[PDB]
């Protein structure tokens, strides 16, 4: 009584469910049982594909995390959706108009079988992060215990604090990330990014994610680090980003323009479950 | 006209265009929408009655449309209880349908929303492919799912 | 190019693969890719079902851990195998004669849809654990830092040290288990079990497993705790065992008799993967 | 006798008993084992040639065995290169087989290991169900897998 597909984008594994050609119902309890890695399917998030709710768009989709609750993140699960509906032959388009808990959107499959995702334009206004500060600035001063840290703060819809470092392998993420996440000036906490700039077009990146700790790939994290890198004159307009679990290509042309994020999505297996 | 299980025979029609959209019609009077579906008279062929309600409720002669596929079998749905008329016997419990998919090889202008003095539909518009599966009344919904599924591959040919 | 089944016994999840009606090949690298929980299927072990290698038995089977290597444990994966071959209609027997990297064996499905597993007879001789001691005794004295611990030592084919405690919730497993596992008198290390006796027929149990830490169910662990409990006059011949992930029923009639372990096995989903 | 692809027609036989075992036969001279399989002469029926090699290499008249199922189709396997005789033409590349499954309704005694002066098999024994899939020569192995699979359900009836 249900067919699903297990996928991952740069190590972010989804259960993906066609609710277009399938009648299908959920619980918070059920989703929890399914998400459990030894008792169920095992996933970080469940992605449900649904028919469009207006005659101009193509599909709509929802995301539930493994706690059971809906997730509204801007780029979350977009590339896995986008390769899925083509793989299961539900569309043959390369541009796909989609609606989520965040609004309309458009997704492009490239010749390489990667997905380009319009993330919107990054907001730097502190009150929108939220980030407690006197005026919007390109760089702020974090007084953290005995150290002094030069942060840059941006919102991709998430809150992010980006830190320049010299070698990401040499950074003390597991010690400093927690103290910077639960900082005073971050009432909603923040996503901590450690960014090593290699060239104007190539950086490396590690992210200590909110309430979770270090992840092998945060999409909005990469977007934040490249935004703040561009706003600080460090980076060119098309930056390759190296994350512990693979590569993203971010393009953004400054204020007034949206930010485009491009990555893989991997299809891993097809599965059938009762209940 | 009913069979032994209560189902009465009907045909459904899904007109699409090269761009990959299908035609979505507003039911007469009301503002609820659905696909064209009509009753097969005694001694009618499936295809016969199809072209029948195609002309009556669309105004389309066989020169204007190109048949693309029908379903293999009959698809059944059951009316809910509150809409069942138990006293008029034999009692119709639901419908068994055969669906046909046409391509509009003519123009979006021979779409005569009301040819007869008995128009079952006010207006119409073009919609994306999987839009009806959401909008159609809930009890019709499984039928629409299976239909659009079987048709989807064929429609994904340019 | 392969059909598998994901199962679990008391939270020990297996990928289960019919190699009887399927042509199928493996690598250490491949098994690793498959075992990874975000990039692959996700499992603690892969269980391969094969045709019998002698005309009297029913099947043979192999187990690989997620490192890639073969596992020869006595009761490992037995109940998942036993419900699998019935579920996939490869046999309709209730008694099944099976060969593994440990030898012949016989498995019984009960009316409740549980599996009874003959584990062999527990060896208490210290030199066979290996356990460093002057003579085989029913109880030994572990000098651990400032504390003194009364252990009982048995081999189920694994090495086990069983400790009586008063409330398993109150035991300091995460602190004491590591120091007891890498003890001097355990040159191969040992599996640490914390056993609270409720009645002669009912115990609770927590196990700090070798090189892994605390697990929600160790089969041989339950067997060890009930063996040592019986040998110490604490327990009756049919003991119910409560583990953090469910229940086992152990029966053993003393020296000279094998020990029978009875548990569930859950079938979770059916899956198809390329490569 | 060969078809246009190189395959020559053959029948395979899997005799089982109520206990759920099948009969495993030792090839003549050698100590390698396999199932009975034989050539269909011109103008033979599948079932005909089957009963043929059943009698020749087993000594079993139709009174002793009860037909339980055959395969739906022809199963093909290809000989390896070192055993291909390219010079005798048309060249046999492999075999296309039809397998039948019998139940022994007689006793384990009418099993005449050699009726003719040309015995292709020395002795025999009973074996568990999936035992041949391992023991048979490697190139035969897929065929045996598909065969025992299709037969397994039917045999799992007491
Ligand atoms: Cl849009
Ligand atoms: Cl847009
Ligand atoms: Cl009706
Ligand atoms: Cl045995
Ligand atoms: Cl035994
Ligand atoms: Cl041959």
């Amino acid at each position: 009584s249900m067919q699903f597909s297990k996928m991952h984008g740069l190590g972010n594994d989804f259960m993906v469910v066609d609710a277009v050609t399938q009648n299908v119902f959920f619980s918070p309890e059920l989703i929890r049982r399914l998400a459990d890695r030894h008792l169920g399917v095992g996933f970080d998030q469940l992605l449900v594909v649904e028919p469009p709710y207006d005659p101009e768009l193509d599909f709509h989709y929802r995301i539930f995390n493994a706690d059971g609750s809906e997730v509204a993140q801007c780029g979350n699960g977009a590339r896995c959706f986008a390769r899925f509906v083509r793989l299961k032959g539900l569309t043959n388009k390369r541009d796909i108009r989609v609606s989520t808990a965040n609004g309309r959107m458009v997704l492009t499959v490239t010749d390489d079988d990667l997905v380009r995702v319009n993330m919107g334009e990054p907001n730097f206004e502190p009150s929108a992060v939220p980030f407690r500060a006197n005026k919007a600035e390109k760089t702020y001063i974090m007084r953290a215990a005995e150290q002094t840290i030069l942060c840059g703060v941006v919102s991709m819809g998430n809150p992010h604090c980006v830190i320049q470092v010299d070698d990401v392998d040499t950074a003390a993420v597991e010690t400093l990330g927690p103290v910077l996440e639960s900082h005073e000036r971050f009432p909603e906490r923040a996503n901590i990014g450690f960014m090593q700039v290699v060239k104007r077009e190539h950086i490396r990146l590690r992210v200590y994610e909110r309430g979770a700790g270090e992840t092998q790939a945060c999409g909005s994290g990469a977007c934040a680090a490249v935004a703040v890198g561009i706003q600080q004159g460090l980076l060119a307009e098309e930056v390759r980003v190296e994350l512990p679990g693979g590569r993203l290509d971010i393009a953004w042309k400054g204020p007034g323009h949206p930010l485009y994020m491009t990555g893989p999505a991997v299809h891993v297996y097809d599965g059938f479950i009762h209940l | 006209m009913i069979d032994d299980d209560g189902y009465r025979p009907n045909v459904g029609i899904v007109i699409c265009n090269r761009q990959g959209q299908v035609m979505w019609a507003r039911r007469f009077g009301q503002h609820s929408w659905q696909f064209p579906q009509g009753g097969i008279n005694p001694g009618e062929s499936a295809e016969q009655a199809m072209y029948r309600e195609l002309f009556e409720e669309v105004g389309l002669s066989r020169k204007d449309v190109r048949i693309l596929a029908s379903t293999r079998n009959w698809l059944r749905y059951k009316l809910p209880k509150r809409l069942v008329r138990w006293d008029t016997k034999p009692v119709c419990i639901g419908q068994k349908q055969k669906w046909f998919l046409l391509q509009l090889v003519s123009g979006d202008a021979e779409i005569n929303m009301q040819t007869s003095s008995t128009p079952e539909f006010d207006g119409w518009r073009w919609v994306s492919y999987w839009y009806p599966v959401r909008q159609v009344v809930s009890f019709k919904r499984d039928v629409y799912r299976r239909v659009m599924k079987e048709f989807a591959s064929v429609v994904m040919s340019l």
